[PDB]
RNA sequence: AGGGUUUCCUUGAUGAUGUCAUACUUAUCCUGUCCCUU
RNA sequence: AUCGCUUCUCGGCCUUUUGGCUAAGAUCAAGUGUAGUAUCUGUUCUUUUAAUAUCGUCCUCUACCGAGGACAAUAUUAAGGAUUUUUGGAGCAGGGAGGCAUCGACCUGGUAUUGCAGUACCUCCAGGAACGGUGC
């Protein structure tokens, strides 16, 4: 229950700019973004982990819907 | 039958009597034919084996590491605590 | 003559289900063949 | 009465149906035992020795290639107890007391040795041990 989907993701950002967005809320443990190999560029999404659960939740409430991607974002448990 | 009576404790720790009365601990991983026994992690201990002596538990503690010890000089052996999960 | 946000992971691939035993019907196996009481 | 739908009975089509011939074409019979196939029931894998067979180098022949011989271990199977594993060579034996024996450096004085080595120890003479180890 420690992994988390995130959805609706402007395209550019990588690894090191989701790192720099999210660690404000707590110390983050893992950042996965799938990959096409045929174009070597991620599908629009990632997931985040952080270590501490109230911590995703201040995340989730700030970032939701957030400014420089300017979109909503999904967020759920992956499975 | 089974032969499992060893194979069963394999991984476990396990506290282990030698014939001058020392006493190691150390995770079970292997024997042999001879009892010749392989102890990950081990520690000999010769004062005492704790049963929470208030005093204190633990007096001539030594580390160890890996150790094989020769079947000649094993006595007996008891299971000390579950597998170390590593 | 006018403008805007939600992906469970996501390959270039030299072990898997068996096997054995018993019972029921031939392109083999052998027949030219018999019992039982007053 | 007429028109329409639905039960129910019945008539006519139903060759839409038996698609040849010959000596009714001919003849008229069985049991047992094994082997093979199929089905059902029950339970197993992956992550030393014995037997058989046959890349490198050297030599010879013929036009770097080919053939022939020799040499260097390799592969398979089994462990029903005989040296490297699973049918055992192991076993049993330690407290006693609160001075005695033995060995070894050792500490003081003094004294000898001046030579090219791989080491139980290493001059000797006198004194000193409230020293160390082991056994009873």
């Amino acid at each position: 229950k420690r992994v988390l989907y995130v959805g609706g993701l402007a395209e550019e950002v990588d690894d090191k700019v989701l790192h720099a967005a999210f660690i404000p809320f707590g110390d983050i443990t893992d950042i996965q973004i799938p990959l096409d190999y045929e174009t070597e560029k991620h599908r629009g999404f990632a997931f985040v982990e952080f270590e501490l659960a109230e911590d995703a939740a201040a995340a989730i409430d700030n970032m939701n819907e957030s400014e420089l991607f300017g979109r909503t974002i999904r967020v759920n448990l992956a499975k | 039958g089974k032969s499992s009576k060893m194979l069963q404790h394999i991984d476990y720790r396990m506290r282990c009597i030698l014939q001058d009365g020392r006493i190691f601990i150390g995770t079970f991983k292997a024997f042999d034919k001879h009892m010749n026994l392989i102890l990950c992690d081990c520690d000999e201990f010769r004062k005492i084996k704790p049963k929470n002596s208030k005093q204190a538990e633990r007096e001539e503690k030594r580390v160890l590491g890996l150790v094989l010890l020769r079947g000649e000089n094993l006595v007996s052996m008891t299971v000390e605590g579950p597998p170390p999960k590593d």
